[PDB]
RNA sequence: GAUAGAAAUUUUUAUCCUGACGCUAUAGAGAUAGUACCGUAAGGGAAAGAUGAAAGAAUAAAAUAAAAGUAAAAAAAAGCAAAGAUUACCCCUUCUACCUUUUGCAUAAUGGUUUAACCAGAAAAAAUCUAACAAAGAGAACUUUAGCUAGAUACCCCGAAACCAG
């Protein structure tokens, strides 16, 4: 896969935006895709169960779980239902919050 | 339904499904009302319109058609000037 | 366990060993070539590709030969490459009717034929197709020497061809 | 020095047991063709006739004498024919299994790097005393880059040893690393394996197989 | 980073003696033995279902079946000969260009789209190529020389707003297989055949200049380009004064499949060399 | 112990014996020779002129493409006649 | 239920023989060999079972298609009977349908 | 209707590396053998071995003495034969054998003298769980508006009168 070419203006008209030049100081890191996209996905189960998956997470995953809870708390009025998978590196959130999650990771620069 | 064929060992399909049914990509199955070409002079105009209407299939019938239909007919199809291309996808389904 | 060589080849490699290997190469080359005969009973179609009438599409169409049975009586004469046709049929030409085993037999005549090479009159049981092929090939001797093995299909015809071809060679 | 671009958030070094299990079970299972055929009641030699009448005999009713109820009859289900157990775990899972195997053997102090792999002699007792002095466990898997480039002293030393096995770099895999108590890598094998495993993270899906000639791939 | 490697030092050696599958990955099989699964073991009690002679799937019990009482109507009549076109959005195009999967410096066609994995074409599913769809007409900022098989007017207006080239070509399924997979054709050892003419139904879509057909009259092209600009309210750029005009003017012969190649040429990629015919009948055939 | 030599696919051309009855007949096809030229070509030892159709193949291709694939003027006049008839 | 009265000779099998030491060496031939050969052609076995897996009916059909003209008379008749029986049982018999 | 079902067009690299997550005398071929035996004939077709280095060590020595069946050792009011127990085997008290089929079986509805060895659930279209990669997935051919790939979860045995061909 070729590297993304350097553009004079960010964000791109396609909405793609490169990660920050240094790394953030929070005790976790979210790897980008092989297509250089945010690894936040949707999943449907039994036709009615809607879930949002944060993949490719290295570090303290409970810190990311806590951060997702205070980010999603003022919109729902309650804590989001989450699952931590440490042996895979995966956070799983009840509902479709994927666009907000990609946006939040976009200001956080991962 | 032949679940394992004798030549290729695959699962066959029944052409009586295809010759009168249409499968949308949402899982919905489309069909004609029974008797729309029979005895038009005897039936009323509202009954004629009701028989001329297309209708959907419910859950048990749709699963029966999906069981008797192979995986070739469940693919995503992009025909030129398809009238059902607008009806292929589902939207605003809050379940 | 299995064979190393297929069973369908067991006639072919039988020809590759023993007395058959010392048999002459021109005879082996004439024997190995299995060319299709002239269509006699079934009427073939010329085009390899045809338009489907119902479907209105291009399709590939192939000539499949109808199997014909040759009785041992046919080898004593010249039947024109035809014989008994064994098959099935439907009564009153409807598909949903009874299935019937049916044999079709050629019409036979006792005619005497003059060969100019042998200067002999042979009383041969012949067919009207054989007489038509004689008249088309412009001679009895011309008919024997012009029509090949798979079109003639007679041991008597092969013996006649061998005799007059040997006569012309000597 | 590392010949590949290391990501900025991770410093270079100087685990997936589930994927380890999947690759080990796949390596055990995919070569297996079970050779066990028993004869059902159609394939048994005789028994094509009713032994007695249906009614009036006084004993139980029977058809063939080769039914699975009888003594010498066939087997009702049994193992049927040569049975092939062939499945392919996908390419990225196999690459990840190799990666986590090397990571586990590095983290468990069983991975040792040896520069260019020479020996002063072909005596295997020298290898045994080297392993006992360094406490390399019982079994040692030595790797080399190519089969024909392997030094003759090392080859003659390992060809008569049971716990010491020498393999080319193309023959290194998860069953071998989990079988051998200590893994030994040479520096060009490290440089070869790092490229061959780190290529798959930035790769596409194959339109046609990679033996066919791609632009940037041989 | 991987803090499990710190705990892996204290644990004993990982071998084949201690390997567990993922908990939940294997649902254990249940066999018909015992009091829990016995004496009927899931097959019911007498009837036809325990003996396993129950009828076929569409059979409703002597009643005429639901799939046999509905009248026939052609829904899939001629579906195997209806023409299919895989869609490509301008959002997807701008995403590929902005990620560098495909480039605008080179003229872009279905070959480099497949090479950049933006679309996948299955010719044996009777696709005839790629149709441009107008989902991303507002946010498209790229300048392309795009070669597709079908186009819509909003996508065309969005491209020559930026100043690109839109033209639409026909491929026979043989030539389209060759187009999408050239290297599997290049290991076939066959000469490149001629690109075929469209059928009688597909003549007028490529004959009129409103759809930018290849076979259209080039004199009717600029009035169509200016009519689109008048209709959609954008100033029409002067493409002749651009520095990439020799790139944007690159076209194909209607009997030619690839860029820079000709019918009858044979590509020997082991020697990296090209074979050309010289026979007069061969040249007349592959140039006719 | 020492490992076995690795299985490697030879890049030399492979040619079956045509006089052997046990060889398959997809290995004796002209398509096989064209594929071997596309794979190696220089070391395959086949003529490059065998890849092109012969005179009879060119004549039958000319007959097929002349019969079933009409000229563009013929299609244009056919659609013009059809449009005139429907108008 | 009468079990044997003597201890058997214990099988001294070694875990480090040639086959157990060299088992599964080139399973990553493609992965570590710049893909040229698949793990398919490492499989030693029947002609019809090399790199293929299916149930009993598809196995019998594949055997009759590959080596059908090289089987024996009795084996070919038995395979035809097994194919017919498996076809009838797999199509016309079952619970879940 | 049940179902039957191509082709045009495509892919397939040579040799060695072969033995067994197949059985151990009711299993594996029927086989010690197509032999005894049953049949006029076509045909059907078995069961059967166990000491040791030496039996040119049979006043011969060494390891189980464990199935049903008997003997050592017949029985003492009363009861689905047992349990609660008890100083005490019974005597006291309390419980209508087991499967199958049934609305309902102690039923006088079926089956079994007992012991040993055999004898009967088998398929992954859709789905659930787990993993890899994810707008893409898969070691070619396909599926894609969170999807692709891999794995694990599934569907028995015996029984006719009969029909056709030789
Ligand atoms: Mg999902
Ligand atoms: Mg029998
Ligand atoms: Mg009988
Ligand atoms: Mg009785
Ligand atoms: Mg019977
Ligand atoms: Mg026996
Ligand atoms: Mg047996
Ligand atoms: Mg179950
Ligand atoms: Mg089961
Ligand atoms: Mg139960
Ligand atoms: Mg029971
Ligand atoms: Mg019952
Ligand atoms: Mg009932
Ligand atoms: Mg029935
Ligand atoms: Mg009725
Ligand atoms: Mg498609
Ligand atoms: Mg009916
Ligand atoms: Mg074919
Ligand atoms: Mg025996
Ligand atoms: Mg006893
Ligand atoms: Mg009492
Ligand atoms: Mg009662
Ligand atoms: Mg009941
Ligand atoms: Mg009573
Ligand atoms: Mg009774
Ligand atoms: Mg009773
Ligand atoms: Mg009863
Ligand atoms: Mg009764
Ligand atoms: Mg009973
Ligand atoms: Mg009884
Ligand atoms: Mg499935
Ligand atoms: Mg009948
Ligand atoms: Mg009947």
């Amino acid at each position: 896969i070729p590297r993304p070419p350097k553009h004079e203006h960010y964000p791109t008209p396609s909405g793609w935006q490169p990660p920050r030049d240094p790394a953030p100081s929070l005790p976790y890191f979210v790897r980008r895709s092989r297509m250089h996209n945010i690894p936040v996905y949707r999943d449907i189960t039994h036709g009615n169960r809607q879930m949002t998956v944060i993949r490719k997470v290295e570090g303290d995953i409970w810190a990311l779980q806590k951060d997702v809870e205070d980010f999603l708390s003022p919109l729902l009025g309650k804590t989001p239902v989450t699952q931590v998978n440490e042996v895979t590196g995966t956070l799983r959130v009840k509902g479709y919050f994927d666009q907000q999650l990609k946006a939040w990771l976009l200001e956080k620069g991962f | 339904v032949t679940y394992f064929s004798s030549r290729k060992g695959k699962r066959k399909t029944v052409k009586a499904v295809i010759y009168r049914f249409l499968r949308l990509h949402s899982g919905l199955w489309l069909r004609r009302k029974a008797g729309y070409k029979k005895k038009l002079w005897k039936k009323t105009a509202a009954r004629k319109r009701r028989l001329r209407e297309f209708v959907f299939c419910n859950k048990t019938q749709s699963k029966l058609l999906d069981k008797m239909t192979t995986s070739f007919w469940k693919r995503r199809n992009w025909y030129a000037d398809d009238p059902y291309q607008k009806y292929q996808d589902r939207t605003n389904l809050k379940v | 366990p299995l064979h190393k060589v297929p069973v369908g080849l067991w006639k072919q490699l039988r020809l590759w060993e023993g007395i058959y290997s010392r048999l002459p190469r021109h005879y082996l080359r004439s024997l190995e070539e299995a060319r299709t005969p002239t269509p006699v009973h079934y009427r073939p179609h010329g085009a390899k590709f045809k338009i489907n009438p119902k479907n209105w599409q291009r399709e590939r169409v192939e000539d499949v030969p109808i199997p014909v049975h040759y009785p041992p009586e046919s080898q004593l004469g010249l039947w024109g490459g035809e014989g008994w046709v064994l098959g099935h049929r439907y009564v009153n030409n409807d598909k949903l009717s009874k299935r019937v085993r049916k044999v079709w037999k050629p019409q036979l005549f006792q005619r005497e034929l003059y060969s100019e090479i042998l200067d002999k009159r042979f009383t041969v049981t012949v067919t009207m197709r054989t007489l038509d092929l004689i008249d088309q090939a412009c001679g009895f001797d011309f008919y024997i020497l012009k029509t090949p093995k798979e079109d003639l299909c007679s041991k008597f015809g092969m013996d006649l061809k061998r005799g007059m071809l040997l006569r012309l060679a000597r | 020095k590392c010949e590949l671009p290391v990501p900025a958030h991770r410093r270079p070094v100087q685990p997936r047991l589930d994927i380890l299990h999947q690759v080990a079970i796949w390596q055990k299972n995919f070569k297996r063709i079970s050779y066990a055929k028993t004869k059902t009641r159609a394939e048994v030699r005789g028994g094509g006739r009713k032994p007695w009448v249906q009614k009036g005999s006084g004993r139980a009713r029977h058809g063939s004498i080769r039914s699975p109820i009888w003594r010498g009859g066939g087997v009702a289900h049994g193992p049927r024919g040569p049975t092939s157990y062939y499945y392919m775990l996908p390419m990225k899972v196999r690459v990840q299994g190799l990666k986590v195997a090397l990571t586990v053997k590095l983290a468990q102090d069983d991975l040792h790097i040896v520069d260019s792999l020479e020996l002063p002699t072909a005596d295997p007792q020298y290898l045994i005393e080297l392993a006992r002095y360094r406490r390399w466990g019982d079994s040692v898997l030595l790797v080399d880059l190519e089969h024909e480039d392997m030094p003759q002293n090392v080859v003659a030393a390992t060809s008569g040893l049971k716990t010491f096995n020498l393999v080319p770099a193309v023959g290194l895999n998860v069953h071998s690393m989990l079988k051998h108590q200590t893994l030994v890598l040479t520096l060009p094998t490290v440089a070869f394996l790092e490229e061959k495993l780190l290529w798959h993270n930035s790769r596409y899906t194959p339109l046609y197989p990679f033996r066919l000639p791609y632009c940037d791939f041989p | 980073g991987p803090r499990a490697l710190d705990l892996l030092r204290a644990l004993p050696r990982v071998s084949l003696a201690n390997l567990k599958p993922n908990p939940g990955s294997r649902k254990p099989e249940r066999r018909p033995r015992g009091r829990r699964r016995g004496r009927k073991c899931g097959r019911g009690h007498k009837g036809e279902r325990q003996r396993g002679t129950r009828p076929r799937l569409g059979f409703e019990g002597g009643q005429t079946p639901f799939y046999l009482r509905i009248p026939k109507y052609g829904f899939n009549e001629g579906h195997s000969f209806r023409h299919q076109y895989q869609p490509l959005s301008l959002n997807r195009l701008q995403y590929l260009i902005d990620l560098g999967r495909v480039d605008p410096t080179q003229p872009i066609d279905l070959t480099q789209l497949v090479n950049g994995r933006g679309v996948t074409i299955q010719p044996s599913k009777r696709d005839y190529g790629v149709q441009l769809v107008e989902e991303g007409a507002d946010t498209f900022k790229a300048k392309v020389n795009i070669e597709v098989q079908m186009a819509s007017e909003l996508a065309i207006a969005a491209i020559e707003k930026n100043g690109g080239v839109v033209t639409t070509a026909f491929y026979d399924p043989r030539s389209l297989e060759i187009l999408c997979k050239p290297v599997p054709f290049f290991l076939r050892g066959q000469p490149i055949p001629k690109r075929m003419l469209p059928p009688e139904a597909l003549v007028p879509y490529y004959t009129d200049a409103k759809n930018r057909g290849y076979l259209a009259d080039p004199a009717r092209f600029p009035e169509a380009r200016l009519e689109l600009a008048r209709k959609y309210g954008y100033v029409l750029p002067d493409i002749t004064k651009d520095e990439l005009f020799k790139m944007l003017s690159t076209r194909k012969d209607p009997r030619q499949i690839f860029f820079g190649l000709a019918p009858g040429w044979v590509v020997n990629m082991a020697d990296k060399k090209i074979l050309k015919p010289t026979d007069e009948n061969l040249l007349k055939y592959y140039s006719s | 112990y020492r490992a076995r030599p690795p299985p490697r696919r030879s890049q030399e051309p492979r040619w079956p014996d045509p006089d052997d009855p046990l060889t398959p007949r997809w290995q004796l096809s002209p398509r096989y020779a064209a594929k071997q030229f596309a794979r190696h070509g220089a070391a395959s030892g086949v003529a490059a002129g065998s890849l092109w159709p012969s005179q009879e193949q060119l004549r039958e291709l000319e007959a097929e493409e002349r019969e079933w694939y009409p000229s563009l003027a013929a299609m244009q006049e056919s659609l013009r006649v059809q449009q005139l008839a429907e108008e | 239920f009468h079990v044997r009265v003597t201890l058997p000779p214990r099988k001294v099998v070694d875990r480090w023989n040639e086959k157990r030491a060299m088992f599964g060496v080139y399973d990553n031939i493609g992965i570590l060999g710049n893909f040229e050969k698949h793990p398919k052609e490492l499989i030693k076995g029947p002609i019809w079972l090399r790199g293929w897996k299916g149930n009993e009916l598809q196995r019998c059909i594949r055997k009759k298609r590959m080596v059908g003209n090289r089987m024996f008379i009795d084996d070919l008749h038995n395979l035809n009977k097994r194919i017919s029986y498996l076809y009838k049982h797999f199509n016309r018999h079952g619970k879940y349908r």
